[PDB]
RNA sequence: AUGGGUAUUAAUAGAGUUUUUAUCGGCAGUAUUUACGAGAUGUA
RNA sequence: ACAGGAUCAAAUCUUCCUUGAGCGACUCGGCAGGCAAAAAAAAAAAAAA
RNA sequence: UGGUUGAACAAAAA
RNA sequence: UGGAUGCGUUAAAAAAAAAAAAAAAAAAA
RNA sequence: GAGAAGGGAAA
RNA sequence: ACACAGUCGGUACGAAGUCGACAAGGUAGUUGAUGG
């Protein structure tokens, strides 16, 4: 659920234990499945998660896809988190609209 | 009346006015005079049916 | 007073020197099932159609009987009953699937 | 015996007005004469319940004609009872006893117990 | 009000005698008794005939003329306001269900509230 | 209008220990694919797959209305979703926390 | 609940206290307050059906008609039998429509049916049954049948529960002849059912054979003729006998099939009911016609 | 009035098959 | 013909005016519990279905509307060109609310979505 | 009212109460039954 | 339940859609009633104190 | 082939 | 103030009727 | 295709 | 017990896990056979 994910989320930037493939696949496909019900926090969260151990697996797109959606409730944090993540790990003049939201 | 629950409800008018919170007081009430209640004594009936079995 | 009701040879022609010698139907002629003039030519038959469930176990087979002899049918729905197409066949149980037969009105 | 074959066999039956005792008209009309004359010497009578049930009815006939108080009634209670020192107590206490009371001069009390000898119902 | 409050309508789904939103006025006969009982008490005390009704024990209610026409115009309201709930609630059930409950047509033991028996 | 055969199907004779497990095993692939489910559609999927397997517990109905709230709410008057009601007004009086329900 | 004898005294010491008879009208008037908005008149089809109606069987009398022959009658009760309820092909997946009549006290209630009795807005019911009938003979909820339900004259189909005489042996039960009361007759035999099957070569005895049992309690019907009605009292006076206590429930109904082409196919009837229109007057009490000839003419 | 298989009754029949599989007669000569 | 029509004219005469109090079997493709007039493209296809399943005539159908329906009704009923139900079934012509009422009376179920009437406000 | 401080009807959180017959005699003692949830992932 | 939903938005009184058939229908949920007593042809007939 | 059909008939065929 | 029976009276109509004792999408209680 | 003349029902 | 009441046979654990697992996927630990 998503608790669980939170909770997956801040154990891999707890530590920088060296994860499995096999746990990688998982957990891309479990946050591409839930992508549309993560809070902006969350989704920063997850985002940061994924960029601090350098794993791209369509993830960034799948996140950018329901961003624009969760932009409105967005912290200040999750705002800083979200344009650091994305500005560098989206292509160059991908989605302008996503970072006009922002 | 639905009208008048709808009238107080639609007024930005009207409020419950107290300056410290011991203001409020029960609403008044005026109790109707009584008569005898046969339908009553009938419901009573009812309610009594099964006293035996317990 | 009372007597014999119309059969199937009283609306056709006779022929005792052949082996069919008139030919019989459910109903009279103006009774025999028909679908309704403007809902026609809408539907067509697969004719089978078989659902595999692999968690319950429980198997389904859809058949299309218009057209089909009775005991011809009827075979066939006694083995898929009974199982006996199936490797793990038991006679001790209830060891086939279920069975769904449609268009009973047009058994011949 | 077998207990379900008292409802088998009163399925669709009526009650008796008169509870029938043993013997022949004629014995259980003077058994019940005595008996009346025994409760009122004795003012209460330990019975069997269908026995004071019976009797009670010609207790009540009993009072209620004596008060009446004319030759007929006074003839119909001599047919019903048998002793001087009944009539005498009749007429003598019961009567003056009775004198505002209307009717229901008696009462039927079950002791709920069976009798030891026979497991007879009491009261 | 800006966003409308539905009222629960269990009130008036809810049949039992411990729901008066739906037995305030059933059985329909002793309703009309205690309408007509009523009615009878008002004119006998409210409006005294110099005679003493004997209809129940007595009280010590006002008799000055001015409490008596107060008292009047409270009952007055009271029956108004009783008549008009339940008109209302009859029109309701009769577009609900078509549900109409009406005068009795014979004299008969059920409709004298009585069990039918051999008497 | 209906299925011809509506008496309860009994089966005299013992199952194997395959058949039961089968039977049985409804308990744990609900909540599992409650669990697994991300969306409302396959919620009420799987509660209606699973509509005919007795008996639902109360914590399979509170189970069933959590996952919904957190995919993010159905259509009240689908079907799919009045088995689910209906199983809850059945079951009501049976809850111990009927105000989490 | 009383003794046996107290029953028996008051049975005795009832007629003393019963209530004056009441004062009968010779013509009614209907208000809007006894009838309901929505019973409105239909003109029947081949098919329509109306419904019949339940009332309580209190006696038997005989009454002279206008030629002066002495029919004896049956007088049945419609105490207060209201619809309550009606049956749809999409509600129900049939037509009918429910009736409850008679009165039972509350403290004898059910809370269930009690709120069933308060949804219907009547007193409680004694007993309820069901009338199938078409769709265009439909009742609205609440209205009342009345005895004008009927014409006088026509032939009506009478449905009812025989009563119960206990245990019975075949001669009574059945009528079996038994056997001479002498010349020899062993005493097991005067009122033995004698053979009761044939021999070893079928080796049963039959099903339905004619044996003692409990006797009488069956559903039996029977026709009348509907000889007088009175409408302030909803008494229906109907010729012949009718199976029941007097007290027990009876359903009347047209008369169908065979009686109903013989007798009724020119007999007028009201459809879906009798529809009274307000302020129009009718008579309370009305009677069966005339035979058309001369019944003492030999 | 206002994966082929799985896809034909979804949007013919109206519900969904989750992990049961469906075949017509239509395609037996490709399992002969 | 004679006095005497043929036996078969005779059996078909019986059978023609055979009335069933009864939808003993949920086999049937009929109306039954549950019907819904929306399960058909038209109100006259659901018109035809709903009298087919009663077994009732076209002819019978007409006259019954004709003779219970108003006054003003029947007048425009005799206006209209052919026969109404026909029409209505065919899918050619728009009954009014009396008319598919009167219908519905008829055929026993609902030809569209009914509509009752609650008593319910908002505050 | 260049308009909603704005006009009307809060019983509002409380529409709440035991009838009739009856001079006198008699019954009314007991048992079964509703959470076959994993309160709980406890109020964020 | 007019309970939820759609719309250049409905005659008072819903234009439609959903509600697999709003649990077969209507009710109840401190509902329901086996035995005793007292009555009792099937049944019916006692509110509690 | 036609509801034409109780112990009655018409059409077509070879 | 009544009970039973026929030597009395009524009916001879309905059978998808009168009526009944097991609502059943519940496939391992 | 048969006393297929045990039951079902087949070209 | 359908049973002269016996005889011959008679259920095949775990994954009920999951940080799972050649060619395609449009990512479902889903899929490859099949035009008259």
């Amino acid at each position: 659920d998503l608790r669980k994910l939170e909770e997956t989320a801040q154990e891999l930037l707890r530590g920088k234990e060296t994860k499995r493939r096999a746990f990688w696949e998982i957990f891309s496909k479990r946050v591409k499945a839930s992508a549309h019900m993560l809070s902006p926090s969350l989704m920063a969260l997850i985002a940061k998660s994924f960029d601090v151990h350098d794993r791209d697996t369509g993830i960034y797109v799948a996140l950018a896809t329901v961003l624009p959606e969760a932009v409105k409730r967005a912290d200040g944090r999750s705002l800083l988190t979200l344009s650091d993540v994305f500005s560098r790990r989206l292509k160059r003049d991908s989605n302008p609209h996503l970072f006009s939201t922002l | 009346s639905v009208a008048s629950r709808i009238h107080f409800l639609n007024s930005r008018t009207r409020f419950q006015t107290a300056v410290h919170a011991s203001d409020v007081a029960p609403p008044f009430l005026l109790l109707p005079l009584a008569s005898p209640r046969p339908l009553l004594a009938y419901h009573h009936r009812f309610r009594t049916r099964n006293r035996k079995r317990g | 007073s009372q007597s014999y009701p119309k059969g199937s040879f009283h609306e056709g022609h006779i022929n005792p020197f052949a082996d069919v010698q008139w030919i019989s139907r459910p109903f009279m002629k103006r009774n025999m099932p028909r679908d309704h003039h403007p809902l026609a030519k809408q539907h067509t038959s697969l004719k089978a159609v078989t659902m595999l469930d692999e968690e319950s176990g429980n198997h389904w087979h859809v058949l299309d009987g218009k057209g089909r002899s009775v005991g011809g049918l009827a075979a066939q729905v006694v083995r898929l009953l009974q199982g006996k197409h199936r490797v793990d066949f038991t006679p001790r149980t209830a060891a086939g699937d279920s069975v769904i037969v449609v268009n009973a009105i047009h058994l011949k | 015996g077998w207990s379900k074959v008292v409802n088998f066999l009163n399925k669709g039956v009526q009650r008796r007005p008169h509870r029938r005792l043993p013997g022949q008209p004629h014995h259980q009309w003077n058994m019940l004469k005595t008996q009346l004359d025994q409760l009122v010497r004795s003012d209460r009578l330990e019975l069997t319940l269908p026995r004071a049930h019976e009797l009670q009815q010609y207790a009540e006939e009993l009072v209620h004609f004596a008060k009446q108080n004319t030759p007929e009634s006074s003839l119909i209670v001599e047919s019903m009872i048998f002793t001087p020192a009944a009539r005498r107590k009749l007429f003598h206490e019961l009567c003056p006893l009775y004198a505002n009371r209307p009717f229901f001069y008696t009462r039927v009390v079950n002791q709920h117990r069976l009798r030891m000898r026979d497991a007879a119902p009491m009261a | 009000l800006r966003h409308r409050v539905l009222p629960s309508s269990l009130p008036n789904r809810l049949f039992s005698v411990d729901n008066r939103e739906t037995t305030r006025f059933w059985p329909p006969p002793l309703q009309k008794e205690e309408d007509e009982r009523r009615g009878a008490f008002v004119e006998s005390c409210l409006q005294p005939s110099g005679k003493a009704s004997l209809l129940q024990p007595p009280q010590c209610l006002p008799r000055a003329p001015s409490h008596l026409a107060k008292l009047m115009e409270e009952e007055e309201r009271l029956r108004l306001y009783r008549h008009l709930k339940k008109e209302e609630r009859d029109a309701a059930t009769l577009n609900k269900f078509g549900i109409w409950a009406g005068e009795p047509i014979a004299d008969t033991p059920a409709a004298k509230m009585q069990p039918l028996v051999a008497r | 209008r209906g299925i011809e055969n509506t008496l309860r199907l009994r089966y005299n004779y013992t199952p194997t220990f395959t058949a039961k497990k089968r039977s049985e095993m409804w308990k744990v692939n609900l909540v599992k694919k409650i669990a697994h489910a991300t969306d409302a559609k396959q919620v009420l999927d799987v509660w209606t797959y699973y509509r005919h397997r007795r008996t639902k517990r109360p914590y399979h109905y509170l189970l069933a209305l959590q996952r919904l709230v957190e995919v993010g709410g159905c259509d009240p008057t689908d079907f799919r979703f009045r088995l689910i009601a209906r199983g809850i007004y059945r079951t009501a009086k049976r809850f111990i926390n009927l105000p989490r329900v | 609940y009383d003794s046996r004898w107290v029953k028996r005294l008051d049975r005795l010491r009832e007629s003393k206290f019963y209530d004056p008879a009441p004062i009968i009208k010779e013509e009614e008037i209907l208000e809007a307050d006894k009838i309901h908005p929505l019973l409105k008149k239909v003109t029947p089809s081949w098919n329509s059906r109306r419904t019949g109606l339940l009332a309580y069987k209190i006696g038997m009398m005989s009454l002279w008609d206008g030629w002066g022959e002495r029919h004896a009658v049956t007088v049945c009760q419609v105490d207060r039998c209201v619809v309550m309820d009606q049956r749809t092909l999409d509600k129900d997946g049939y037509e009918a429509c429910v009736m409850g009549i008679g009165y039972k006290p509350i403290h004898k209630v059910t809370k269930p049916m009690l709120g069933v009795y308060i949804r219907s807005q009547i007193e409680p019911k004694s007993r309820i049954a069901e009338f199938k009938c078409s769709s265009d003979c439909l009742l609205p909820v609440g209205h009342e049948m009345s005895v004008r339900h009927f014409t006088p004259g026509q032939q009506v189909f009478v449905s009812g529960w025989s009563k119960d005489k206990g245990y019975l042996g075949v001669k009574k039960r059945w009528g079996f002849a038994g056997q001479n009361a002498s010349h020899g007759v062993e005493a097991k035999a005067h009122s033995s059912p004698g053979s009761i099957g044939q021999s070893k070569t079928v080796n049963v005895v039959w099903r339905f054979k004619k044996m003692a049992g409990h006797a009488g309690g069956d559903p039996r019907v029977v026709n009348c003729k509907v000889f007088r009605i009175e409408a302030q009292r909803n008494l229906i006076f109907l010729k012949g006998c009718v199976p029941g206590y007097k007290g027990s429930l009876i359903k009347i109904s047209d008369a169908r099939g065979k009686t109903h082409h013989r007798h009724n196919r020119h007999i007028p009837l009201h459809f879906p009911t009798f529809v009274p229109e307000p302020g129009v007057s009718y008579p309370v009490t009305l009677e069966c016609p005339d035979a058309e000839q001369d019944p003492f003419l030999y | 009035g206002p994966l082929e298989e799985k896809l034909r009754i979804a949007e013919e029949e109206g519900w969904d098959l989750l992990h049961r599989r469906v075949a017509s007669l239509r395609q037996l000569k490709g399992w002969l | 013909m004679g006095v005497l029509r043929s036996l078969y004219s005779r059996v078909s005469q019986r059978v023609w005016s055979t009335l069933h109090f009864r939808v003993g079997s949920r086999g049937q493709v009929r109306t039954n519990k549950g019907f819904k007039p929306t399960a058909f493209p038209h109100l006259g296809a659901a018109l035809f279905f709903a009298r087919m399943s009663k077994g009732l005539t076209r002819d019978s159908v007409e006259k019954f509307v004709r003779l219970n329906v108003s006054e003003a009704q029947r007048q425009e009923i005799k206006n209209w060109p052919g026969s109404v139900v026909r029409c209505i079934e065919n899918g050619a012509c728009i009954p009014s609310r009396e008319l598919q009422s009167r219908l519905e009376q008829v055929v026993g179920v609902p030809l569209t979505r009914r509509k009752k009437r609650a008593g319910n406000r908002r505050l």
